[PDB]
């Protein structure tokens, strides 16, 4: 249904480097199941956040949760289609790069996404198998919720 | 004077059996004046 | 140097249809080791030519820049395949020239 | 030598109008207003108006150059709302807050005596 | 020989840095002072709770066609090339323009400045010198206002 990622994530550190910027801070998150370090930087003022607090990531290629392509225009009236909504923060932007660990002969089995959210970057690791939905330059929205 | 250099630009540069070049210290002699014909001329002095 | 032994790695990049073709068809592998040693003679033409390993040079065309600009303006996907055959690059570059 | 009449900075010499209309062709459903002989003083009240209506897309104005008195405003609607009676609509309701504001001002000052 | 200098560098700096947001009213009033933008608002970078624009966004819609640059801040950290977090430079140096789009990374000097493979010189050297010269401008009112 559009989703390209599904995964519940925990943060341990709020900066390990320090604090770079004053509204801006680096969370380093991994998974509780798939077992996916991330790496996140997020605005703090518009949405507090702190050490050993739960949410679950959600990364797809649409709000509208149709399939239908929404060819990054900006349009608050169009809220007909009920976009998914429901979760509390949400970013834009698009990926530009892919590493992995492939070799010159063996497939790739840890893959590395870097998604660049107007300078809001993050690092997805895990297993390729989680990660095959991405695509060099492709739009992708970053979604967020806190849970109890 | 004598002096090992530091910069590339006067420091032996020569190619490894590996084909890797590599930042080689060689002594090096700074005169004050030229008489560049004789000290070519003499021994143990690189005419190239 | 463009090794085609273990023609495993080869497979990942190239095509069936070109992996087919290179494995085969001597005359090609022949025309790539020949490329080959016109780049070791060139090498070694720099090496002379440029001492120090002042590898910075003025030249006209930003060649990196280039192949980016092609890669990012037909959306060419590093992963996948491509269908590009070597022989194809080899004529081409020389008619360029 | 050059310096312009202090007088000219608001007042329309003939040959020329107040208002012009532009249809923008960029976009759909876009005007370009170019009010002129005003400054920020308008400028500031027409965008931060037409911001807040809610089916009104861009919304913003810039002066060309300081020392020329002229200002452009670009508004850009839905593809059911004219921007013309957008404008309208906008100035209207200023109209309106103004003369609140002029009838309360009146009534704080009536009760302040005494 | 030509180069952003002045109050529109510095405040090119602030602009790029990953704190600086941008409300919608803000982000109208910056795109009037444009004059190559084609008229769409582009998707802000934020959506909940409230639209925020990145002013690396607004530096993309300044860029020109498709440009392709990669360029170092001053103040880059020579320990992050080696060690990990190669691509994602905590202290946002390491400027990255693809598609026409700013990714990443701080401006200054050693990026839009006089210097070999600035990012006006490879904007002069593949669109043109008219399209050139609307960047200059573009930069210098959107960045003064």
């Amino acid at each position: 249904a559009g989703i390209l990622f599904e995964d519940i994530f925990d943060v341990k550190d709020i900066d390990p480097e320090g604090k770079k910027f004053d509204r801006v801070s680096r969370l380093h998150c991994e998974s509780e199941s798939f077992k996916m370090d991330l790496i996140l930087d997020v605005n703090i003022q518009i949405y507090p956040v702190d050490l050993g607090d739960k949410f679950r990531l959600v990364i797809a290629s649409t709000l509208y949760e149709d399939g239908t392509l929404d060819d990054g225009e900006y349009n608050p009236t169009d809220d007909r289609p009920s976009r998914a909504d429901q979760f509390e923060y949400v970013m834009y932007g698009k990926v530009y790069r892919i590493e992995g660990d492939e070799t010159s002969t063996e497939a790739a089995t840890r893959l590395s996404a870097y998604v660049s959210y107007g300078g809001l970057l993050m690092r997805l690791q895990g297993d390729a198998n989680n990660l095959h939905g991405f695509e060099v330059d492709s739009r992708v929205y970053l979604l967020m919720k806190k849970l109890a | 004077y004598m002096h090992l250099p530091q910069t590339d630009n006067k420091k032996k540069i020569i190619i490894t059996e590996d084909g890797e070049f590599k930042a080689l210290q060689e002594w090096i002699l700074e005169t004050d004046g030229v008489s560049l014909m004789r000290v070519l001329s003499e021994k143990d002095v690189d005419p190239v | 140097r463009f090794d085609y032994t273990n023609e495993r790695a080869l497979r990942r990049t190239l095509q069936e249809d070109l992996v087919k073709d290179v494995l085969s068809n001597a005359h090609i592998q022949n025309e790539l080791e020949r490329e080959f040693e016109r780049m070791r003679e060139d090498r070694e033409v720099l090496r002379v030519i440029f001492p120090t390993g002042d590898s910075k040079v003025v030249l006209p065309c930003n060649l990196l820049r280039m192949i980016w600009n092609a890669q990012k303006i037909f959306h060419i996907n590093p992963r996948l395949p491509s269908d590009l055959h070597p022989i194809k690059v080899v004529e081409g570059v020389k008619e360029l020239s | 030598m050059n310096a312009p009449p202090a007088f000219e900075s608001f007042l329309l010499f003939e040959g020329e109008k107040k208002i012009t209309i532009n249809k923008d062709t960029k976009v759909p459903n876009a005007c370009l207003f170019t009010i002129n002989k005003e400054d920020h003083t308008l400028g500031n009240i027409i965008k931060s108006q037409l911001l807040k209506d809610p089916q009104v897309l861009f919304a913003g104005y810039k002066v060309p150059h300081p020392l020329e008195h002229k200002i452009i405003i670009r508004v850009q609607t839905t593809p059911d709302y004219s921007p013309q009676e957008a404008f309208t609509n906008a100035i209207t309701d200023l109209i309106s807050e103004l003369s609140l504001l002029e009838e309360r001002f009146r009534v704080a000052i009536k009760d302040k005596q005494e | 020989v030509m180069g952003i200098v002045q109050d529109t560098l510095t405040a090119v700096r602030k602009f790029t840095k990953r704190d600086v947001f941008l409300e919608r009213g803000e982000v109208m009033n910056l795109l009037m002072f444009l004059s190559t933008w084609d008229g769409k608002v582009p998707q802000p970078a934020i959506l909940k709770p409230r639209p925020l624009w990145t002013g690396k966004q607004i530096f993309s819609l300044i860029i020109p066609g498709h440009i392709n640059c990669i360029r170092t801040h001053s103040t880059h950290p020579d320990d992050e090339d080696s060690g990990p977090y190669k691509h994602i430079s905590p202290g946002d140096t390491k400027v990255v323009v693809e598609n026409g789009e700013l990714i990443m990374g701080i401006l200054c000097k050693k990026s839009l400045g006089t210097s070999a493979g600035s990012l006006v010189h490879i904007s002069y050297l593949e669109m043109g010198h008219d399209i050139t010269r609307l960047f200059y401008s573009n930069i210098q009112t959107v960045i003064n206002n």
